[PDB]
RNA sequence: UAAGGUGAUAUGAACCGUUAUAACCGGCGAUUUCCGAAUGGGGAAACCCAGUGUGUUUCGACACACUAUCAUUAACUGAAUCCAUAGGUUAAUGAGGCGAACCGGGGGAACUGAAACAUCUAAGUACCCCGAGGAAAAGAAAUCAACCGAGAUUCCCCCAG
RNA sequence: UUUUGUAUAAUGGGUCAGCGACUUAUAUUCUGUAGCAAGGUUAACCGAAUAGGGGAGCCGAAGGGAAACCGAGUCUUAACUGGGCGUUAAGUUGCAGGGUAUAGACCCGAAACCCGGUGAUCUAGCCAUGGGCAGGUUGAAGGUUGGGUAACACUAACUGGAGGACCGAACCGACUAAUGUUGAAAAAUUAGCGGAUGACUUGUGGCUGGGGGUGAAAGGCCAAUCAAACCGGGAGAUAGCU
RNA sequence: GUUUAUUAAAAACACAGCACUGUGCAAACACGAAAGUGGACGUAUACGGUGUGACGCCUGCCCGGUGCCGGAAGGUUAAUU
RNA sequence: UGAGCCUUGAUGGAAGUGUGGACGCCAGUCUGCAUGGCUUUAAUGUUUGAUGUUCUAACGUUGACCCGUAAUCCGGGUUGCGGACAGUGUCUGGUGGGUAGUUUGACUGGGGCGGUCU
RNA sequence: GCUUGACUGCGAGCGUGACGGCGCGAGCAGGUGCGAAAGCAGGUCAUAGUGAUCCGGUGGUUCUGAAUGGAAGGGCCAUC
């Protein structure tokens, strides 16, 4: 009534069930060839390196990937002229590139999937407000500028 | 016979009744056999119930580690 | 150790010895046919038949010597199936059988008694099987005691018929 | 000897010689005897071994009550009475003997039960492989041919050669009578008698093991043994019987 | 044809035939603690067990009792919890 | 298909016309759904006991094939058929002259039948 | 008519039995009933109407209770 399958299979467990399991089942079928399980002291500590070292991502993961909206804030205005024009609209296109590329404007580089405005950006050249959406756990800021040549 | 694991038993006794045979009894346990290897696979033992239930607080293979050395 | 001596039922013949390698006694050896665990295979026991090596060889031969089976290890070979195992070969160790009793253990009667007989007794005796020693076995408290304490096992006398 | 009773014609003994049956161990109790005495005595063991040492312990000087308990008293009963059992009985340890207990327990003797081995060279079955059956008889099925049928059946002869077939030696078996009955013989001899190509008969070797075998069945046979073989053991079974 | 070897050879045993019953094959059944073996290198026209005993004409009534075969709804009922 | 916890219900989004299951002292109310402006007890989750379904994976295989192997044994492997059955061990109710151990009195004008045993 | 002596605890001394046991019994103690009282009553006129032991069951009691306090169990008394 302690096994430990990982690998579910229509069993009421997965990743292993570590609360009573069925017995005599797995004695053969299972275990063998199947997806061994000894619920035993030995067999279960060496499981939670399997898992716990996949938490240790909230607490180190999500650091190596919060510092976002810390890195990328008190950057310098984000002087990217979008081709201001036109008796008072723009000729350049305000998407997705000038939005992520302003950053390599001295070198660091990001992922133009992290952005974050639902409606595409009016071709202005006003405060163009950039949300950096890196990832779900952690959102930054950015602008961006357009001005006159 | 065997319940090679543990010992096993076939020692004798006397069934009395209703005060009192001066029979005999006996064999016991059982057998069954196919016994999966962790490492390469399965060689036959013909253990019992009690040789059966061993294998598992224990192991397979320290289960056998006697049944070898020994 | 020694004047004798060649075992006995019978001398006798032919001999060996008297100083110190004649006997005779004790120790260590050499030899030690065939059968018998019998072990190269077989076999109505003391017989029959072979393989592979050998020396002397008037160089066919004689006899000799090795070759059972298991277990441990070693190396080499090695199936269905890549592997790996199973299996196979070789080699070195070792066992095997006898043995009187005591000893540990596995199996275990009945007559008999109960003035019948089933519980019960006889008796865990007889017996049969396995094993080991010179003794075996047991043995340093999950012992006992009774509020005091003793201090592993074993054997002896008491406690008690 | 056994009996109420035996010369008994009821039992035993031909005779002689030798052997042949109340023992032994420990325990308990009486008797005699010795030691010591309200005390007597040690056990194992130690040992300058029958000493001496060792008094663990056993018995007696107190008993009553189911006991706690009390105590020359105590139980009984609510009873302080009476009644039961006790209270100025010397025991104890050896030694020899009478008896008892546990033992084989004066000696001899069952029919039997249990355990382990030896036996299928007899016999009963069965397996494998070999052998035997003088002679004479009867004469089935099948066929050839003639007849005959449209064709067969049917038939007549001839050939053919069957059969737990016939007669009868060998061989196998045993129905009858006599003899034998301390035999020639622990089942036969003599004269007859049944089967004799068959469920036949026989040589050699093999296989079934005792509560087991085998059995055309009688409880028959399993080595002159069978309602449970032989040999050894439990075993000196038990024997209110002779 | 067989039988009481060694007092019974028979009307007894056997027999071919008949009937009942069981057995689907790893058969029933038997030997055997088991493995295994026989049945049978057979397979229901086969194998076993029981009774009757060529052949002829036959084999009547009883299922209350016991046994066996089927049913198994309901009652009673073991270990077990 | 029973029963335990107990999860959601009936006792102890604002009117009207209707459909269904509920029971009766009966004349009735209960209760979901369109348009219209705690216990008595039921369902789902379950836990667990029952029968019955199917599956493979223990287990069987006196089926076939491959090796060990110029084996009918055995073992391994592949494959098939069977399958939580069969079968085994412990426990338990049957049945049980198949076998075993025994009992089955005495008195008595022998014994037995009869009768009697205080 | 009235009642519960078909009482409880003992018992001088006897009878009868191989024994187990069985029977008779005045008198004593505590409490009873009947009688004014002497007194009678310890089952029925007497003699048959019965079953030893063991194993237990029920009630009572500080008798005992395995370290101690309890308890189980044992004794004792009553009874099946
Ligand atoms: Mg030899
Ligand atoms: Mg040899
Ligand atoms: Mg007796
Ligand atoms: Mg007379
Ligand atoms: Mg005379
Ligand atoms: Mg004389
Ligand atoms: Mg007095
Ligand atoms: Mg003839
Ligand atoms: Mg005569
Ligand atoms: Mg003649
Ligand atoms: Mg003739
Ligand atoms: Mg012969
Ligand atoms: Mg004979
Ligand atoms: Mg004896
Ligand atoms: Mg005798
Ligand atoms: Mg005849
Ligand atoms: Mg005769
Ligand atoms: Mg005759
Ligand atoms: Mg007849
Ligand atoms: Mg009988
Ligand atoms: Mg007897
Ligand atoms: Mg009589
Ligand atoms: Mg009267």
């Amino acid at each position: 009534m302690q096994v430990i399958l990982l690998d579910k299979v229509a069993n009421l467990g997965s990743l292993g069930d570590q609360v009573n399991v069925k017995a005599g089942y797995a004695r053969n079928f299972l275990v063998p060839q199947g997806k061994a399980v000894p619920a035993t002291k030995k067999n279960i500590e060496f499981f939670e390196a399997r898992r716990a070292e996949l938490e240790a991502k909230l607490a180190e993961v999500l650091a190596a990937a919060n510092a976002r909206a810390e890195k990328i804030n008190a950057l310098e205005t984000v002087t990217i002229a979008s081709k201001a024009g036109d008796e008072g609209k723009l000729f350049g296109s305000i998407g997705t590139r000038d939005i992520a590329d302003a950053v390599t404007a001295a070198g660091v580089e990001v992922a133009k999937s992290e952005v974050r405005l639902p409606n595409g950006v009016l071709r202005t050249t006003g405060e163009h407000e950039v949300s950096f959406q890196v990832h779900s756990e952690v959102f930054a800021k950015v602008i961006v500028n357009v001005v006159a040549e | 016979m065997k319940k090679d694991i543990h010992p096993k038993y076939e020692e004798i006794t006397a069934s009395c009744s209703c005060g009192n045979v001066m029979k005999i009894r006996s064999t016991v346990g059982h057998d069954l056999n196919l016994d999966v290897c962790s490492k390469c696979h399965p060689f036959f033992t013909g253990k019992q119930r009690d040789v059966a239930t061993g294998g598992r607080v224990d192991r397979f293979n320290k289960r056998f580690n006697i049944p070898g050395s020994k």
